[PDB]
């Protein structure tokens, strides 16, 4: 019912999130590298911020799979739903944050090698959310499975 | 760092009073400090001390500083233009002329043997004529490089033009690579030759139509004297009256006539033109590389003398006593420039005075802003002790 | 039924993802090909990267078909619907990101031939999102295959 759609949401939302991040940042970086090819390594570290959202997402998703297969009812379905959404929204939203900050921060990385740590720190504030989605979800998964029950 | 790339030895020139003490390391001498303390002990410190010349007056001291600042720029402009040319041609390393040997001795070592060098410059000449002399030599050497480079571009233009005649494309191509008496007529009262540049498709059409196209045309005159890749070149023999009628009738068909008419003196003069262009460019190129290295070593010696003179003179003006000033030139390892600039500022800046002291530390090499870059010239900020940053 | 939609999500979305990626990549590559014509082989490496996503999607879909019965259960049904979604929307997202990064990176190819691999390092980061989809969808399929026992 909603529980399957939970699985699904987790994967839909966080993938897209991470895409958005990678695209936005990517274009800025690709452009920048032509000035100085020495910012290769620096530049990559903003892009890898959106790569980690999804891997957390896979851990919550995989759990739900094991708890699924059987015909359930309302009780399992809604608690599985809510867990999906959690990894889903953080992935989407944090993913969104990172690409914005990332692009403008490619100018920061380029001119400032010593306020580069400052640049990480802005990005690092978005990573807080990824955690929140995930921790709440993990808790949710274990509790959700009761199987059936309207 | 990562806001600037360095891969060649960088220099900061300092001059300080010989009674000075660093407050970043109290209990040290300035000389002992440079070697041991400064950037993790990895600073190479070189001698750069020069003695007293003859100073006009105190009054004269002022006039000298102003000129020194100006001549230093101007020589700097010249040496940059010579290097840019040698680099541009890529017949000599592009990866040197920042730490390329002067007098076949490595550049930090060259400065270490630099104590006031003699080429034409002596310590018993007056300071005003050394400022003047030096600048005149630098300007002459650069003006020479500029003229020979100017000549080398006029030579490139001529070699392209001449080549195009020798085999290019028919819209200016003039013939002298074919010299046959069977494809052209000469010593002739009634006949002349008109060359017709024809598209390759249309070659068949030309072959059929030409005899009847104008009246009074030598038949079996069609021969392919030359061919390019877009056009085919034919020779036609015809009446002098009838040449006008052929050029005009041909254009309607979509043939392009090339106005050429056989004479020996034109053919010989086209081959010579091509020959002289080649010879001129080749001589100019060798002369251009030889001249640029020789001029470069002399201007390097000239430039560092103005920097040595200047730093000493500026010290004499701002500090007065001691009459001999402790000048050292420090060769900084790549990417440790930022750290170097800061440690000296902290340590010595106090001697110049608290008013003199401003914080705008940091460095932007990109054109996003023009703050954060020291120079006493600007009112925006000032150096807080006699310090020049030298970037080759 | 809900099986038909499973099939639908996976094959529509991921197909468009691949199309997006190639199109976009294409526009850059064609500008760049006049400028430097021997850098063709390198250019080519980004284009094919988005193409391999589709072939995963379509395999998931052939299975999902088989897993549809006619008994009709909502909850077995929903796992197939939910399964299709996951590779669909992840596939779309990798494709959207890959064409943007792909485009900007051909400018890189032109100016700095040597450091071409830095574009690749960026591009390949959005393949993780397909793996994440693939994995989760597969499990979900496998659970589902029962021909919707009511």
């Amino acid at each position: 019912f909603f529980g399957a759609i939970g699985c699904a949401s987790a994967i839909i939302f966080t993938s897209l999130g991470a895409a958005y991040g990678t695209a936005k940042s990517g274009v800025g970086i690709c452009a920048t590298c032509v000035l100085r090819p020495d910012l290769l390594f620096k530049n990559i570290v903003p892009v890898i911020m959106a790569g980690i959202i999804a891997i957390y997402g896979l851990v919550v998703s995989v759990l739900v799979c094991y708890s699924l297969g059987q015909k359930q009812a309302l009780y399992t379905g809604f608690i599985q739903l809510g867990a999906g959404l959690s990894v889903g929204l953080s992935g989407l939203a944090a993913g969104f944050a990172i690409g914005i900050v990332g692009d403008a921060g490619v100018r920061g990385s380029s001119q400032q090698p010593r306020l580069f740590v400052g640049m990480i720190l802005i990005l690092i504030f978005a990573e807080v959310l990824g955690l929140y989605g995930l921790i709440v979800a993990l808790l949710l998964n274990s509790r959700a499975t009761q199987d059936v029950v309207c | 760092m990562a806001t600037a790339l360095y891969t060649a030895n960088d220099f900061i020139l300092i001059s300080l009073p010989q009674n000075a003490q660093p407050v970043t390391a109290p209990g040290s001498k300035t000389d002992s400090w440079f070697n041991e303390t400064l950037i993790g002990g990895r600073a190479f410190v070189s001698d750069f001390k020069i003695p007293e010349f003859k100073i006009g007056s105190l009054d004269t001291l002022i006039v000298e500083s102003e000129e020194l600042s100006k001549v230093d720029n101007q020589i700097g402009a010249s040496i940059g233009k010579i290097i840019e040319i040698l680099q541009g041609l890529n017949e000599t390393s592009t990866n040197a002329y920042r730490t390329l040997p002067i007098n076949n001795m490595p550049v930090p070592e060259y400065l270490e043997n630099f104590q006031w060098q003699t080429r034409k410059f002596k310590l018993d000449k007056s300071i005003k004529d050394l400022i003047t002399l030096i600048s005149n030599e630098s300007s002459q050497l650069d003006a020479d490089v500029r003229a020979t480079y100017a000549n080398y571009n006029s030579a490139k233009t001529n070699l392209a033009a001449a080549e195009r005649k020798k085999t290019g494309d028919l819209s200016v191509r003039s013939l002298h690579d074919i010299v046959k008496p069977e494809d052209f007529v000469l010593n002739s009262e009634h006949l002349t030759t008109v060359l017709v540049a024809v598209p390759k498709s249309l070659k068949s059409d030309f072959e059929k139509s030409y005899e009847t196209l104008s009246k009074n045309v030598v038949p079996a005159s069609a021969s392919v004297i030359a061919e390019d890749a877009e056009y085919v070149l034919f020779n036609v023999h015809l009446f002098k009256k009838n040449v006008q009628e052929f050029t005009t009738a041909a254009r309607e068909k979509k043939f392009i006539p090339r106005e050429f008419n056989y004479s020996e003196e034109l053919i010989d003069q086209l081959k010579k033109e091509h020959d002289s262009a080649a010879s001129l460019e080749q001589s100019l190129r060798v002369q251009l590389v030889r001249l640029a290295k020789t001029a470069y070593v002399d201007v390097f010696i000239n430039w560092f003398h103005i920097k040595a003179l200047r730093v000493y003179v500026e010290s004499v003006l701002r500090y007065g006593l001691p009459p001999h000033f402790n000048i050292k030139i420090i060769a900084v390892p790549p990417k440790n420039l930022s750290k170097c600039k800061s440690e000296l500022i902290d340590a010595f800046g106090f001697l110049g005075g608290n008013a003199f002291m401003k914080d705008k530390k940091g460095k932007i090499n990109k054109q996003d802003t023009s703050l954060h870059q020291y120079a006493s010239l600007v009112d925006t900020e000032y150096e807080p002790f006699v310090m020049y940053i030298i970037n080759l």
